[PDB]
DNA sequence: CTGACCTTTGACCTAGTTTG
DNA sequence: CAAACTAGGTCAAAGGTCAG
């Protein structure tokens, strides 16, 4: 709940006169109880979770800076925790929180709830799973051909084309996890059916690999729950066509990922993909447009102050909207010369519908 | 058309 | 008490998610913190032995893949006014068969061009050899952002800098009509009911240039770099501008997807009318392709 | 070319 | 580059501190 | 004393250095 005053990340209490990580507690004793000395410093090292091990005249610093002190280990347990629970500082909570900068962090909490609700598979267990800081059972890996025999995974209800549709089965089973997030969207339920159906027809392409770029990193995918993991060399390595499918949704993934963005964003970023006002055939747009605006307002806030330190984020984010299109549009360049070359599509109808006169 | 029985 | 579950060697513990000895750990390590790529000389299938462990950095790093060595749990190496882009100058250089008459255009403007990027500031700068790079990847986009722009006022066409319209029912003909009609609603239907400034114009079209995604960049940085610059300066040129306008920085980026898919569209017909042969086409665009 | 040499000063 | 040898981190558990 | 918490301690797992 409370971040720590030194790194930032979750403090796991009040410690020597201050809130802090479990990290920088440790670090601030070893430091005192041996006097220790690490080398200056004159360039004021920000300190934060990410990056705090990169300089420790800088994080001992910031710890005194701060308030860390032997002078208050305030041992035991605590009174009026109300005193201090109000809100811990609702010196923004009534007085940061307005004029409507409130309703903007409570759309924001308000989609992220019905987010954490419709997706099973947040980022976060992923890069639990993906850093091993998780506690169950390593990822089955599929590395090989032989790695494949060995690969049964719970789908919810050739080898190439065996993998793909392993794919468009998830892609379908998304497409429906997707379509309700967006019935959670404010005022979506509302406009006009059409442009709602429409909204999606194109959506949800561009929200997969957001969502697919979570499960992903540098070396490969997470499949079933997360429960296995496909190397991104093993697709690299499969029949002509279908070695490239998987390539472009990687490359993607690396370039959006060096934004470090959390749920918390994805959530919010995801409902500004769906209301946009320049979808190809689309009725009433003013109040489209007038969703979009709110979000996207919701979202600079959101960023501006969970990722503080980073700059132009939010502008960078916004950026890779057009990076999305660039893909579908060329995705589907490929499903074309696809269905040409070759014969046993076996598509889902949900994916056809979606698939069929796109851009 | 398929949405619609989702959204519907 | 274990044995590394990638070559054999005594482990000495887990490291990265697996027991492994020292040697995986510490080449597991490396490649991921300098990502460095190795390739296989032979048919990746090379054994890896507690003996011949190094004889191929790709098999190796694979089969620690395989016995999930985790790269996410390796950690970062332990050590280490808003006009830097002056509006002003953008706005400055900002001021500097119907197929053939469009390309007929495409190429006048095209060495246009060049004389408004010099025009930009910290472009020249850059590596003649970015520079080019640069200039090969977004000319399509950067072209269309500008007579899409020129063409507020008309009706149902677009103007070519050289004054010759070319309304809707004339591009279908051309069997055009279609990707033709996108770039009116796409981009001129939202500029105009945007009164879309000049120098907004100016920004986002630098923006354009500035993309640091074009392969063979002899610094990607250097590029970002520069882009984000713009983000600044845009962002600035906004908040005083427009105060009335909250997201206006934010509806005016959202300008952009629909301009790359177009743009992409747009050498579709370009590369089929030039091999089929249809029409004339000049030396710069032929270039260009 | 027509470029590189356009972009030669 | 490798990997053997050696130093920090910090998630978690013991012993001890204040409330109520 | 039960409840609610925090310095310290510990040890696996990270990080780093520098012959070879
Ligand atoms: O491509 C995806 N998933 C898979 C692809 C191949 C696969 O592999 C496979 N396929 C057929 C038979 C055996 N294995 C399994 C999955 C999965 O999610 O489990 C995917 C699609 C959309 C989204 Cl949102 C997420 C993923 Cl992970
Ligand atoms: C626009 C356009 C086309 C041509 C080429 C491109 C991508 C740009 C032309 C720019 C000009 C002509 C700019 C100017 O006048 O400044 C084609 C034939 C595919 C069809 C209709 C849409
Ligand atoms: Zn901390
Ligand atoms: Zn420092
Ligand atoms: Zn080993
Ligand atoms: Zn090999």
């Amino acid at each position: 709940a409370i971040e720590c005053r030194v790194c930032g990340d979750k403090a796991s209490g009040f410690h020597y006169g201050v809130h802090a990580c479990e990290g920088c507690k440790g670090f601030f004793r070893r430091t005192i109880r041996l006097k220790l000395i690490y080398d200056r410093c004159d360039l004021n090292c920000r300190i934060h979770k990410k990056s705090r091990n990169k300089c420790q005249y800088c994080r001992f610093q910031k710890c005194l800076a701060v308030g860390m002190s032997h002078n208050a280990i305030r041992f035991g347990r605590m009174p009026q925790a109300e005193k201090e629970k109000l809100l811990a500082e609702i010196s923004s909570d009534i007085d940061q929180l307005n004029p409507e900068s409130a309703d903007l962090r409570a759309l924001a909490k308000h989609l992220y709830d019905s987010y954490i609700k419709s997706f099973p598979l947040t980022k976060a267990k992923a890069r639990a799973i993906l850093t091993g800081k998780t506690t169950d059972k390593s990822p089955f890996v599929i590395y090989d051909m032989n790695s494949l025999m060995m690969g049964e995974d719970k789908i919810k209800f050739e080898v190439a084309i065996r993998i793909f549709q392993g794919c468009q089965f998830r892609s379908v089973e998304a497409v429906q996890e997707i379509t309700e997030y967006a019935k959670s969207i404010p005022g979506f339920v509302n406009l006009d059916l059409n442009d709602q159906v429409t909204l999606l027809k194109y959506g949800v392409h561009e929200i997969i690999y957001t969502m697919l770029a979570s499960l992903m990193n540098k070396d490969g995918v997470l499949i079933s729950e997360g429960q296995g993991f496909m190397t991104r060399e093993f697709l690299k390595s499969l029949r002509k066509p279908f070695g490239d499918f998987m390539e472009p949704k990687f490359e993607f993934a690396v370039k959006f990922n060096a934004l470090e963005l959390d749920d918390s964003d994805l959530a919010i970023f995801i409902a500004v993909i769906i209301l946009s006002g320049d979808r190809p055939g689309l009725l009433n747009v003013k109040p489209i447009e007038d969703i979009q605006d709110n979000l996207l307002q919701a979202l600079e806030l959101q960023l501006k102050l969970n990722h503080p330190e980073s700059s132009q984020l939010f502008a960078k984010l916004l950026q890779k909207m057009t990076d999305l299109r660039q893909i579908v549009t060329e995705h589907v360049q490929l499903l074309q010369v696809i269905k040409k070359t070759e014969t046993d599509m076996s598509l889902h109808p949900l994916l056809q519908e979606i698939y069929k006169d796109l851009y | 058309k398929i949405l619609h029985r989702l959204l519907q | 008490k274990h044995i590394c579950a990638i070559c054999g060697d005594r482990s000495s513990g887990k490291h990265y998610g697996v027991y492994s000895c020292e040697g995986c750990k510490g080449f597991f390590k490396r490649t991921v913190r300098k990502d460095l790529t190795y390739t296989c000389r032979d048919n990746k299938d090379c054994l890896i032995d507690k003996r011949q462990r190094n004889r191929c950095q790709y098999c190796r790093y694979q089969k620690c893949l395989a016995m999930g060595m985790k790269r996410e749990a390796v950690q970062e190496e332990r050590q280490r006014a808003n006009e830097d882009m002056p509006v002003e100058r953008i706005l400055e250089a900002e001021l500097a068969d119907p197929v053939t008459n469009i390309c007929q255009a495409a190429d006048k403007q095209l060495f246009t061009l060049v004389e408004w990027a010099k025009r930009i500031p910290h472009f020249s700068e850059l590596p003649l050899d970015d520079q080019v790079i640069l200039l090969r990847a977004g000319w399509n986009e950067l072209l269309i952002a500008s007579f899409s722009h020129r063409s507020i006022a008309v009706k149902d066409g677009i103007l070519l800098a050289t004054g010759l319209h070319v309304h809707r029912n004339s591009a279908h003909s051309a069997g055009v009509g279609a990707i033709f009609d996108r770039v009116l609603t796409e981009l001129v239907s939202k500029m105009r009911d945007m009164q879309m400034d000049k120098t907004e114009l100016g920004c986002l079209r630098a923006i354009v240039l500035f993309n640091p995604d074009s392969k063979g960049l002899s610094n990607p940085a250097e590029v970002e770099a520069l882009r984000e610059k713009v983000y600044a300066s845009l962002e600035a040129y906004c908040k005083h501008k427009y105060p009335e306008q909250p997201g206006r920085f934010a509806k005016l980026l959202l300008r952009l997807p629909a301009l790359r898919s177009i743009g992409l569209k747009c050498l579709e017909h370009l590369f089929f009318f030039k091999l089929i042969g249809d029409t004339p086409i000049d030396t710069f665009l032929m270039e260009m392709l």
